[PDB]
């Protein structure tokens, strides 16, 4: 995704579509961030634990 | 070249406090990369190179810094829950 | 497994193993350990006898070979030095600096 | 003195609307209407 | 070399006087006598007695002491000085030990200096960060204020906020024809 | 798994073998973990064009 936006900067403003297909991609990877950084948490408290 | 010269300023006063609570300097940055970002690579090539790879430097180390962190902070969520436990 | 985490970084790393499996040499930056292999810790000796497994070494160990369960020959990146093993005495020593 | 300009090399009629109005009437043929399917020939790009 | 230490070519001309990769190498192939003997050339030696070294060249120690005990390193960082020493000492424990070991040492450790510490670092780094990771390891679960864990609860998660927007910005700086018609001008 | 290790703690710590018992979390979660980092690097690629278009 990283290169194909790279390539496809500004047909991504041209094409309407593709910006709410961003836009959810970003809602679902900021849900996995939260995910990601609830994990880091887990790692605190098992090596609090271990 | 205004606006580059401000990078240049801001860019020397982030390196300068790293770990400034404030949000002004950080959101002035993002929106001049988000809006110049190649012309600000086409200004120069070594003086504000050399800057970006000074700051870089320090954001890495942050970066390495934030893992750990976070973990504490599931720590203390924790330690409260068992507080809150105990407490009932 | 044995599993420390060490900040600092340095790829000057090599190991030994002695010919009965009891112990291993680990020759680290600046640094000559032996690790008991029944359990991975510290080669503990109860009787004290100054047989101990944190050797100090002058730069980098680049190698630690055992010819036998007696006698160890270490090269770090700057010399090269060999020792008994049943006494923690040396014997032989020389140079890699000019060369 | 003249001049000639090449940003118009597509063009059907050159005129004068009014005393300063010009007018350039061009074409866009193949990229708008026509739309051939034409035969693949790639490029070997890398 | 032996005799001149005794008696006490550049070290051992300064040695006479007084009384490092080429160095060592011509110093080292004794050594023990020597180092028994010396206690400049103690730097280059420390370059190249734990319980003596800790008591004791404070910089040089922490940076490049060969022998470092585990309870005098936790003294000299858990002393308020605050020269930098709290990272190079973190950076020194990091790199000499494991983390059992420095769990155990602080499971030793008293808990008043801990509360003082953890109020030090939220009033005013990965390794700094790390050691929390440790202390609070050690200290466990039960004993622990509250009061002090939320003032380390809102420090965290001021630092958190920061740590998380510097990496968005450290990434960051990682980083037709005409219309149907156009309303042009021309020159003369 | 949160709320296990907050009202069971105690026992775990009592337990010999933690890595022994929770190999298969571990493995979960620090996989989890190494995604974490490329994902921001990939957060801050997405809302800096995103920001970009958005004002263009």
């Amino acid at each position: 995704v990283a290169v194909v936006l790279e390539l496809y900067g500004n047909t991504l403003e041209s094409s309407p579509v593709l910006q709410e297909l961003m836009i959810d991609l970003k809602t679902k990877v900021r849900h996995e961030i939260h995910k990601s950084k609830e994990a880091q948490r887990i790692e605190g408290m098992l090596q609090l634990l271990t | 070249d205004h606006l580059s010269k401000i990078f240049l300023t801001i860019s020397k006063s982030i390196t300068q406090n790293p770990w400034n609570e404030e949000n002004l300097l950080p959101l002035w940055l993002k929106w001049l990369l988000t809006l110049k970002s190649g012309e600000l690579n086409s200004i120069k090539d070594k003086h504000t190179k050399k800057n970006c790879k000074h700051l870089k430097s320090a954001l890495r180390s942050s970066e390495e810094i934030l893992p750990v962190l976070l973990g504490i902070q599931g720590r203390l969520e924790m330690l409260r829950r068992q507080a809150k436990l105990r407490e009932d | 497994i044995s599993l420390p985490n060490f900040n600092h970084f340095s790829n000057s790393v090599s190991l030994a193993w002695s010919q009965d499996g009891s112990l291993i040499f680990h020759g680290f930056d600046d640094k000559l350990q032996i690790l008991d292999f029944d359990t991975f810790k510290k080669f503990e000796s109860l009787e004290n006898t100054k047989t101990v497994s944190e050797f100090t070494l002058d730069s980098e160990i680049q190698t630690v070979k055992l010819i036998n369960d007696t006698n160890l020959i270490v090269a770090t990146r700057t010399t090269l030095n060999a020792i008994n093993l049943l006494r923690g005495q040396v014997i032989n020593s020389f140079d890699l600096y000019p060369f | 003195h003249f001049f000639f300009t090449d940003k118009y090399k597509p063009l059907l009629f050159v005129d004068l609307i009014s005393s300063n109005e010009l007018a350039i009437i061009e074409r866009n043929p193949l990229t708008f209407h026509s739309k051939q399917k034409a035969f693949i020939q790639p490029k070997l790009v890398f | 070399v032996i005799e001149k230490l005794s008696a006490l070519d550049i070290f051992f001309k300064e040695l006479k006087i007084k009384e490092y990769i080429s160095d060592p190498g011509f110093l080292n192939k004794d050594l023990i006598f020597g180092k028994f003997s010396g206690n400049t050339f103690l730097l280059t030696h420390p370059l190249f007695r734990n319980l003596l070294s800790l008591l004791r060249l404070f910089k040089q120690a922490i940076v490049t002491c060969p022998n470092l005990p585990l309870n005098e390193l936790l003294e000299e960082l858990f002393s308020i000085r605050n020269r930098e020493l709290l990272l190079d000492i973190s950076f020194r424990i990091l790199q000499d030990f494991t983390r059992d070991s420095i769990k155990q040492e602080m499971k030793k450790l008293s808990k008043l200096d801990v509360q003082n510490f953890i109020e030090f670092i939220t009033s005013g780094s990965t390794q700094l960060f790390q050691l929390l990771s440790l202390v609070l390891d050690s200290i466990g679960l039960f004993s622990l204020e509250g009061a002090l864990l939320e003032n380390l609860t809102l420090y965290i998660d001021k630092q958190v906020e920061i740590a998380e927007r510097n990496t968005e910005l450290w990434n960051l700086i990682d980083t037709r024809a005409l219309p149907t018609y156009t309303m042009e001008y021309l020159d003369i | 798994v949160k709320w296990c290790l907050i009202i069971h703690g105690g026992y775990l710590v009592s337990i010999p073998n933690l890595m022994s018992t929770l190999s298969s979390l571990h493995s979960t979660l620090k996989r989890r973990s190494d995604l974490l980092p490329r994902l921001l690097a990939l957060d801050a690629r997405l809302d800096c064009t995103i920001n970009k278009f958005k004002t263009l």
